Parts: C-alpha cells; structure tokens; sequence
C-alpha cells in the first residue's frame, strides 16, 4: 500500500487534508518514476 | 481567486472557498494535521 499521480489539485479540500496535500503545499513534491508499472510488467 | 487575505490579523495568501467543515460555535480558525491554518471564520459574516 503506497505518490504524485496528478495531485496538482487537492480535490478542493472536501474531506480534511491528507498528508500528501499538506506536504505538497510546502515545497515537498514527488517526481514520478520514469518506467510505469505497465512497462515494468512488460519487462518481467 | 488567489488573494492576499488578512483575516482579523491573520495574514497569508491563497484561494478562499466555501467549506463543508462545520466549526463549533466557540472555534475561530481551523488547522491542518501538520499544524497549518486550513480554515478560517469571517469576522464579519461568520462564514467558514
Ligand atoms: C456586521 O455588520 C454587517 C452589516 O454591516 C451585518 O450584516 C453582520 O451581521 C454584522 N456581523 C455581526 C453582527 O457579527
């Protein structure tokens, strides 16, 4: 159980604020991996 | 709209939206899990 997806929008804060949103609003972002899980599964 | 608010002396910068959060009558301004101001109450219209 897991970081970015498309978190640029925080859903309008309709249900509190998750830890990811609180982290994002102060300079802490997560870059997505270069190889998606589909490509990793293709390699496997 | 991204604005430089000043609510009863509390300064900041951000978009203000209507909140589904229901403040209890004694409360004034909310806080996030990481202890940052998340919601405020308008000193004039008593809106959250
Ligand atoms: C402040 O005054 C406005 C009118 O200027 C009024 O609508 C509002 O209810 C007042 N707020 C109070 C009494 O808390």
């Amino acid at each position: 159980t897991l970081f970015i997806k498309q978190y640029g929008d925080c859903l309008g804060d309709i249900a509190a604020r998750d830890l990811i949103c609180a982290q994002k609003f102060n300079g802490l972002t997560v870059l997505p991996p270069l190889l998606t899980d589909e490509m990793i599964a293709q390699y496997t | 709209k991204c604005v430089n608010f000043n609510f009863n002396g509390l300064t900041g910068t951000g978009v203000l939206t209507k909140s589904n959060k229901k403040f209890l009558p004694f409360q004034q301004f909310g806080r996030d899990i990481v202890d940052t101001t998340d919601a405020v109450r308008d000193p004039q219209t008593l809106e959250i």
